[PDB]
């Protein structure tokens, strides 16, 4: 999550859009054990 | 008696295995939360390809 | 309750990102809808709404 | 994209493992229920 907040940082500073977030929450799900991250992080690296 | 307690013995047990298969970590409602999540993934990816 | 709680925190995350011009409100839930219903089918969870 | 890929694979790996652990306390369970029946049918054979 980290690097892929430095990825959208390196986003908003090569277009210039400070407001356009694309990392959003909700991505860790701890009553399920956090199953399922990487569908909703390679999707959103996918929008981006 | 003993064969009546022993029948009594057995559905003790079923609901036993029925309370465990219930309370276990992955169950049907896990199953379900993931095949409706991943559907969801699924579909917006095909979109973007 | 907690578990419409779930629900209503899923469906949030999940239609997060939509707008209404690009497709269709009921066909975007309809997944989610499913799963939390458990219902088989997609076209019944259209049905439904 | 590589951090995410290797995240899926962990992913994977953890699925698996949860559905085995399932597997195998069920396996326990099954056996002692054996156990406490045989001791019923112990009983009445020697009624017999």
């Amino acid at each position: 999550v980290a690097r892929c907040l430095m990825a959208e940082q390196a986003y908003r500073w090569e277009t210039n859009d400070s407001s356009a977030r694309f990392i959003k929450p909700g991505a860790w799900q701890g009553t399920y054990a956090g199953l399922l991250a990487g569908e909703t992080l390679m999707l959103n690296l996918a929008q981006m | 008696v003993l064969q009546k307690t022993g029948l009594k013995t057995q559905q003790e047990q079923t609901q036993a295995q029925l309370a465990f298969l219930q309370r276990k970590f992955s169950n049907q409602a896990l199953y379900n939360w993931l095949r409706g999540r991943l559907a969801a993934i699924y579909f917006q990816f095909y979109d973007l390809v | 309750t907690p578990e419409i709680q779930n629900l209503l925190d899923t469906v949030y995350n999940g239609l997060q990102n939509f707008d209404k011009n690009k497709t269709k409100l009921l066909a975007a839930i309809a997944p989610y809808i499913a799963a939390t219903l458990q219902l088989p089918s997609e076209n019944v969870a259209h049905s439904i709404l | 994209r590589s951090m995410v890929t290797q995240l899926i694979q962990f992913g994977s790996t953890l699925q698996n493992i949860i559905e085995r652990q399932d597997a195998e306390s069920l396996n326990a369970l099954l056996q002692n229920q054996a156990k406490e029946l045989i001791l019923t049918t112990l009983s009445i054979q020697d009624k017999t």
